[PDB]
């Protein structure tokens, strides 16, 4: 993002990360070893921080631009988990796609009612 | 009439007991429109209210199976 060529502008960026969801499980899987206390549903107590501290870095700035694309899993079909609610907040578009739309043989099972855009 | 048949027909007949017959079939209309009005109000009151009122919250625990809180 942050290159610049002599006498050549700068380039766009597209990325792509799978389940960014792995990257918090993993966060979990270690807690309890480093000697933490669980909170909500089994979870680290320093889950909205370390998710932050990634989110804040995946953006665009005056010199370069980045356009990115994220796939969130959501555990036992429950938008209400605490790891899909504090995603909600660091995105710009949000899709939401349901099983009961994907059960009656409509792809892509996009739910109309849940997703938005700024 | 005729000797081996006998049939009268009418609209509207009774037993003649008197030259009027209005105070025996007011009877037969004051039945008739309580039983009428009384079948509405029961048909309403069974139907309109309770369906509804099955109906009117269903969704906001179907939504809520699979929380965990």
């Amino acid at each position: 993002r942050d290159e610049k060529d002599e006498n050549g502008k700068g380039r766009d960026v597209l990325l792509f990360v799978d389940n960014i969801y792995r990257y918090t499980l993993a966060g979990t899987e270690v807690s309890a070893l480093l000697g933490r206390m669980p909170s909500a549903v089994g979870y680290q107590p320093t889950l909205a921080e370390e998710m932050g501290v990634l989110q804040e870095r995946i953006t665009s700035t005056k010199s370069g631009s980045i356009t990115s694309i994220q796939a969130v899993y959501v555990p036992a079909d429950d938008l209400t988990d605490p790891s899909p609610a504090t995603t909600f907040a660091h995105l710009d578009a949000t899709v939401v796609l349901s099983r009961d739309i994907a059960s009656s043989g409509i792809y892509p099972a996009i739910d109309p009612l849940d997703s938005t855009s700024r | 009439v005729q000797p081996h048949v006998v049939t009268v027909l009418a609209d509207t007949a009774i037993r003649a007991d008197n030259l009027d017959e209005a105070a025996i079939l007011e009877a037969r209309k004051n039945a008739e429109q309580l039983l009428a009005n009384q079948k509405s109000d029961l048909d309403s009151a069974a139907a309109l209210a309770a369906l509804a009122e099955t109906a009117a919250q269903l969704e906001t625990i179907r939504k809520i199976k699979n929380r965990a809180q």
